[PDB]
RNA sequence: AGGAUAGUGGCCUACCAUGGUUUCAACGGGUAACGGGGAAUAAGGGUUCGAUUCCGGAGAGGGAGCCUGAGAAACGGCUACCACAUCCAAGGAAGGCAGCAGGCGCGCAAAUUACCCAAUCCUAAUUCAGGGAGGUAGUGACAAUAAAUAACGAUACAGGGCCCAUUCGGGUCUUGUAAUUGGAAUGAGUACAAUGUAAAUACCUUAACGAGGAACAAUUGGAGGGCAAGUCUGGUGCCAGCAGCC
């Protein structure tokens, strides 16, 4: 038989089911971000403590080990590369810091948010779902995307559909061809 | 004949595939299941067995109650 | 002896009452927007405390 | 000194003393013994059928007082007979004699519920429906 | 033909297949992905090989419309390609005509019943005509 | 010492000797035991598993035997016994799915009697032929990834920042409640075509058709404690039932 396809668990679900603290603290970051479930939520965290498990695990290697020096670069090479490390913190372990919102706001949703562009975050999900808004050739419809801050300034609405010019859509479409039926002919 | 109907089949049916096409009349016969006898296991642990092979004999027979 | 004779006993007894059209809740993203505005800013029910439920 | 060797060389009395002791652990014993094989009314495996012989009433422990409903099962592999636990209101009437009923265990690691004496076993399924799709009237018993 | 601005990537000559492999790369805005055996001619005249004679394939249009990216060769001849070309394709072109066939199947069937026969069979067909019914 | 083997060897035979293993656990019993790479859970240490994509090994109903051949103690080879079992004109003949589908049985427990060598590779006298290996599709809430079920105005209202203030507020930012209406966006479907593919199917591209809420309508569990969330109303009255535990 052929080999078997690798596979993995993207998120991990909380230990107490029933901490107000948490269960709060995790509402506000959804109607913030325009999240709906808290596998979005529990998405994040999970990779945000895959990504501590490698931090405290090279800073136990004392400064030069060539494996510290060369991770530690290639992560943080892939954090300010996305924004959710600002550029000054390239600092070695200033990652160990992060929480979960350096990420929602990274994440495509929220950028089409705070661009201006959807004047609302629960706006901005359905706008980046409907086939509107892209990068440049390419049309993007997953609101969790991570902007690479290359392009925070590279996405507009996009080529195709209105919104964008290039076409007129499909609801004044078929609203408008009764505009000239009930006038006469 | 058809397989793979039986399980899904009583004793009798019509089989359409149009979304509102009716049944097929009920075959008026002119025996009756009136001569009845009674049955169980002579081991206790075959019952299992025995209600299943009733119901599997009452599709048999056209008429066996 | 002392028979099953009454099985669904108060569930059979139990009146019927009928459940009632209502406005359709949201569904998805659109509901923990409910949420987060019905417990944020516009949350006309609040009491003093923070309290879930009212027996007016 | 602590009860127990400590020397770098004192390696099998440490490992088979855990061996030996592991015995007074419950869960390791019910498993090495495998008394779910040689014991235990399901073959060790999570669920059962089996043919009703028969409908049945328990009285409760005390301080509560009504009757349980519970029916009689032969075991369709087994032959062994056992009582199960009809649950929710009514819902014994959904049971008759001799149809197949699905039994799961009661949660409970063998033992049993609270009010029910010598009951280890629950109705999951009749006549091949779920139980609870026909206490609410949302699936249909087989025709006869 | 809107803009259709058929491209044509990573390209190198083979002689041992007696053609010219390549990539291909076709944008189409407005235009929802563009055909083959349009394709075809419209790079034919590119280095005009016959037009029966040049071959393309792969081809998932891109997300959002826009593109679309094949795979493509251009053969020294005509014959050519129908010698060294895959026997399914030069159908698809119109260079061959389908074989009709037995279901497989059906075929297999029939081996296994040969493989009862040991001679000619024919010697068996007189001997059942003599006999039945005597 | 010979015999035998492809060849070492108690592998076997003749002769001789009395040796060989064991509490550092032999021998025996059990395994719901094929080993391994590996899987689950993991502060660290650990615990539990591994029939199953690779590797090694064993088997082809149970045993033995054997022909062929470089290679088999072969099973889609033969011979015999044992168990099961088919056909028949009763003289006789033939059998091996732990290969692919499919069925019985068994059970809590597992899919199509479908298409094809186009890819992957394999074989042969062989570029060509064969290949239920393998690939395709069917079935599939085993597991895993992403993530629609609405967005946004206005009407009125409850109001909520607010520049003037002898001012009921003379401007207001904001927030939502009530069938109060409004035009925008859209794929789920469906569907030109192309694309896809060996030929199709779905996907991706996309002509036309596809949203007002009575629909394009999300469920599953629960609201005494553990434990997020009612001292609401009606029903029943240690009955029915709930209740992991209290
Ligand atoms: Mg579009
Ligand atoms: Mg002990
Ligand atoms: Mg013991
Ligand atoms: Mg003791
Ligand atoms: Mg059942
Ligand atoms: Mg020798
Ligand atoms: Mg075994
Ligand atoms: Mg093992
Ligand atoms: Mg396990
Ligand atoms: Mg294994
Ligand atoms: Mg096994
Ligand atoms: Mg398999
Ligand atoms: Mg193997
Ligand atoms: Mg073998
Ligand atoms: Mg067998
Ligand atoms: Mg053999
Ligand atoms: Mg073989
Ligand atoms: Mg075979
Ligand atoms: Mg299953
Ligand atoms: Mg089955
Ligand atoms: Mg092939
Ligand atoms: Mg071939
Ligand atoms: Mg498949
Ligand atoms: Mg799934
Ligand atoms: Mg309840
Ligand atoms: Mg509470």
């Amino acid at each position: 038989p052929r080999a078997p396809r690798t596979y993995s668990k993207t998120y991990s679900t909380p230990k107490r089911p029933y901490e107000s603290s948490r269960l709060d603290a995790e509402l506000k970051l959804a109607g913030e971000f325009g999240l709906k479930n808290k596998k979005e939520i529990y998405r994040i965290s999970f990779q945000l403590s895959k990504i501590r498990r490698a931090a405290r695990d090279l800073l136990t290697r004392d400064e030069k080990d060539p494996k510290r020096l060369f991770e530690g670069n290639a992560l943080i090479r892939r954090l300010v590369r996305v924004g959710v490390l600002s550029e000054d913190k390239k600092k070695l372990d200033y990652v160990l810091a992060l929480k979960v919102e350096d990420f929602l706001e990274r994440r495509l949703q929220t950028q089409v948010y705070k661009l201006g562009l959807a004047k609302s975050v629960h706006h901005a999900r359905v706008l980046i779902t409907q086939r509107h808004i892209a990068v440049g050739k390419q049309i993007v419809n997953i609101p969790s995307f991570m902007v690479r801050l290359d392009s925070e300034k590279h996405i507009d609405f996009a080529p195709t559909s209105p919104f964008g010019g290039a076409r007129p859509g499909r609801v004044a479409r078929r609203n408008a061809a009764r505009k000239a039926e009930a006038s006469g002919e | 004949g058809l397989v793979g109907i039986d399980q899904f089949l009583l004793k009798t049916g019509t089989l359409t595939t149009s979304e509102t096409a009716h049944n097929m009349k009920v075959m008026k016969f002119s025996v009756s299941p009136v001569v009845q006898v009674a049955v169980e296991v002579k081991n206790a642990n075959d019952l299992p067995k025995l209600v299943e092979g009733l119901k599997r004999l009452s599709k048999s027979d056209p008429c066996v109650l | 002896h002392g028979s099953l004779a009454r099985a669904g006993k108060v569930k059979s007894q139990t009146p019927k009452v009928e459940k009632t059209e209502k406005p359709k809740k949201p569904k998805g993203r659109a509901y923990k927007r409910l949420l987060y505005t019905r417990r944020f800013v516009n949350v006309t029910l609040v009491n003093g405390k923070r309290r879930m439920n009212p027996g007016p | 000194g602590k009860g127990k060797p400590r020397g770098l060389n004192s390696a099998r009395k440490l490992r088979v003393h855990r061996r030996n002791n592991r015995w007074a652990e419950n869960n390791y014993k019910k498993r090495l013994l495998g008394t779910a094989f040689k014991s235990s009314p399901f073959g060790g495996s999570s669920h059962a059928k089996g043919i009703v012989l028969e409908k049945l009433g328990i009285e409760s422990k005390q301080p509560n007082s009504a009757i349980r409903k519970c029916v009689r099962v032969q075991l369709i592999k087994n032959g062994k007979k056992v009582t199960a636990f009809v649950p929710n209101d009514g819902c014994l009437n959904f049971v008759d004699e001799n149809d197949e009923v699905l039994l799961a265990g009661f949660g409970r690691k063998g033992k049993a519920k609270g009010d029910i004496p010598g009951v280890r076993f629950k109705v999951v399924k009749v006549s091949g429906v779920s139980l609870l799709a026909l206490w609410k009237e949302k699936k249909e018993k087989p025709r006869s | 033909s809107d803009a259709v601005t058929i491209r044509t990537r990573k390209v190198i000559s083979n002689p041992l297949l007696a053609r010219k492999q390549f990539v291909v790369d076709v944008l189409h805005p407005n235009r929802a992905n563009v055909s083959k055996d349009e394709l075809r001619e419209k790079l034919a005249e590119v280095y005009k090989a016959e037009k029966d004679a040049v071959s393309v394939f792969g081809f998932r249009t891109q997300f959002g419309g826009g593109k679309s990216v094949g795979f493509g060769l251009v053969y020294n001849s005509v014959a050519e390609a129908k010698k060294f070309e895959p026997t399914y394709r030069l159908v698809r072109y119109g260079l061959a005509e389908k074989v009709e066939k037995a279901s497989r199947q059906q075929r297999k069937q029939k081996k296994n019943r040969d493989k009862k026969i040991f001679g000619t069979g024919k010697r068996l067909a007189k001997k059942v005509a003599r006999r039945n019914a005597d």
